[PDB]
């Protein structure tokens, strides 16, 4: 039986200046043979705490680890807006090594209305037969957003995909791109083009859009 | 001779205790005073890593040089052709704990030359036998061995 | 000063073999162990063997045994994984990963290999200027119609990091993916500062310095 790591919570939605608690619980005892990990987006982990207890070389003071057998914590005492990340445990008592199954910290921040911006088609992709539209929503909290688009006034469903970046290391805010693509056929039998956008931090819905030649 | 479990750690109590180690007299730097009470070991049947490629694990006090040299000779009596083994000896990196004796060359990490993994509990035996004040079979990869202070 | 560096994205059907690699500079190759950990959406971080390049020794985890071979050249500070009989189970992140003689755990670790184990074909992307427009001007990339992933993204050839996002690609209902790089700069700006887009698609050798305008 290798030795199974069970981490919580999964996600953690948190303030700057507040505490942070996570659990490690092994299958069986690991002594202190329990390392703490942090994965910011895009990275690769970084060693934060090994022997539960021992900063590595640079780690900063909010960042602590305990535990002995079964059951460890990590936590961070106030969490900073750069500490964005999934944590993982990794056991070495036994062989193989086993990691637990990471737990998300995201960062809570006070509203921030996103502003808007319409792209039309380019031409060198008209020349292909398709007409990607796309509108960007820049530097916004929280994540939920409502993005419809129209054309000549008629509201669209079932022909855009939409993308959300990682929070914002700095500011914790997020971007949101929404992407309406037709056939250049549909495109040209059309004037108007809108992205309209409702958010918390918005008083009314702001609409960007452009009329095609 | 017994080898150390792992994780066992002689005496059986606290490294910074009165009958191990004894307590944290703070950190040694390369400026220090103290720096002077830190002299280089030179052994040729000592193996030293020196990753950081200072010198730096060559660096220790008196009491722990005195029982290194003497485990450097109960090692190759023990498995021919091998030698003792430090990865670790004064430590200006901060890889150790927060108040680390390797902080002030009062410890060692180590292991054999052959980085054979079976021996290292026999080798924590070794630098019971050798007096070390503290050994303590600390992590799969190495033992850490500790001295009293000179005062 | 460590750094790992390891070898660039692999589309590979399945029942095809496929050989990573990870390069050590900036310490001693033979003084440290090398790990590879796997990281998928299913099963999170496992770690799948280690080999000593001291003495050439490997420990495999029993889970990766029939699956995973490891490899040093000494002379190159370079370490080869192989995976053999690959699935779909095989697609992953594939990372090596250091240690320090401490125990069995990772002070760096390279930046990570994107397998795709599929029976889809390459294709590189098409890449399209999104246009601007004192204040805030936006403008950015559209990088459409690839597979597999991933895709780099930078503006300026790396000078113009500030105000960029890069967003996560969106798979079409095509089976292709597509994404967008914006950036926001200042409007005084668009009449003198050549905006240009590098995207690199390497599973396809596929690269597009994309000049973005008015
Ligand atoms: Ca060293
Ligand atoms: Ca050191
Ligand atoms: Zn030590």
């Amino acid at each position: 039986g290798d030795i199974v790591m069970t981490q919580t919570p999964k996600f953690l939605l948190v303030s700057a200046g507040d505490k942070v608690t996570i659990t490690c619980k092994a299958s069986q005892s690991v002594s202190n043979d329990l390392t703490w990990y942090q994965q910011k987006p895009g990275q690769s982990p970084k060693l934060l705490i090994y022997y539960a207890s021992n900063r590595y070389a640079g780690v900063p003071d909010r960042f602590t680890g305990s535990g002995y057998g079964t059951d460890f914590t990590f936590t961070i005492s106030t969490v900073q807006a750069e500490d964005l990340a999934v944590y993982f445990c990794q056991q070495d008592y036994g062989s193989p090594p086993t990691f637990g199954g990471g737990t998300k910290v995201e960062i809570k921040r006070t509203v921030a209305a996103p502003s808007v911006f319409i792209f039309p088609p380019s031409d060198e992709q008209l020349k292909s037969g398709t007409a990607s539209v796309v509108c960007l929503l820049n530097n916004f909290y929280p994540r939920e957003a409502k993005v419809q688009w129209k054309v000549d006034n008629a509201l669209q469903s079932g022909n855009s995909q939409e993308s959300v970046t990682e929070q914002d290391s700095k500011d914790s805010t997020y971007s949101l791109s929404s992407t309406l693509t037709l056939s250049k056929a549909d495109y040209e039998k059309h004037k108007v083009y809108a992205c309209e956008v409702t958010h918390q931090g918005l008083s009314s819905p702001v609409t960007k859009s452009f009329n095609r030649g | 001779l017994t080898p150390l479990a792992y994780k066992q750690f002689i005496p059986n109590v606290a490294e910074k205790t009165l009958g191990a180690s004894g307590r944290y007299e703070g950190k040694i730097s390369r400026n220090s005073e103290r720096f002077k009470e830190l002299t280089p070991n030179y052994n040729p049947d000592i193996i030293f890593k020196d990753e950081e490629n200072t010198g730096a694990d060559r660096l220790m006090t008196q009491r722990c040089k005195d029982k290194l040299n003497a485990l450097a000779i109960s090692v190759m009596n023990q498995w021919p052709g091998v030698k003792l083994r430090v990865t670790e000896g004064w430590d200006e990196d901060g890889h150790h704990s927060e108040e680390s004796l390797h902080y002030e060359g009062r410890a060692v990490d180590i292991t054999t030359s052959d980085r054979d993994r079976s021996k290292y509990g026999m080798l924590a035996r070794l630098a019971v036998e050798a007096g070390f004040d503290w050994v303590y079979y600390e992590s799969k990869a190495h033992i850490h061995c500790s001295v009293k202070a000179e005062n | 000063q460590v750094q790992l560096q390891q070898s660039g994205p692999e589309l590979v059907r399945p029942g095809v073999s496929v050989k990573i690699s990870c390069k050590g500079s900036g310490y001693t190759f033979i003084d440290e162990a090398l790990h590879w950990v796997k990281q998928s959406h299913a099963e999170s971080l496992e770690w799948i063997g280690v080999i000593r390049p001291y003495s050439g020794e490997t420990n495999y985890n029993q889970k990766f045994k029939d699956k995973a071979t490891m490899t040093v050249d000494i002379s190159s500070s370079t370490a080869y994984l192989e995976l053999a009989r690959l699935t779909s189970e095989d697609s992953a992140i594939y990372y090596c990963a250091r240690d320090w003689e401490r125990g069995d755990f990772f002070d760096y670790w390279g930046q990570g290999t994107l397998v795709t184990v599929s029976s889809a074909s390459t294709k590189g992307p098409s890449v399209f200027p999104l246009a601007p427009s004192g204040g805030t001007a936006a403008l950015g990339c559209l990088v459409k119609d690839y597979f597999p992933e991933p895709v780099t993204v930078s503006w300026n050839s790396g000078a113009l990091t500030s105000g960029v996002h890069t967003f996560p690609a969106v798979l079409q209902s095509s089976g292709l993916y597509s994404l967008s790089s914006v950036v926001t700069v200042p409007s005084s700006s668009l009449g003198t500062q050549t905006y240009i887009c590098n995207v690199n698609h390497k599973p396809s050798n596929t690269k597009v310095d994309k000049k973005v305008e008015p």
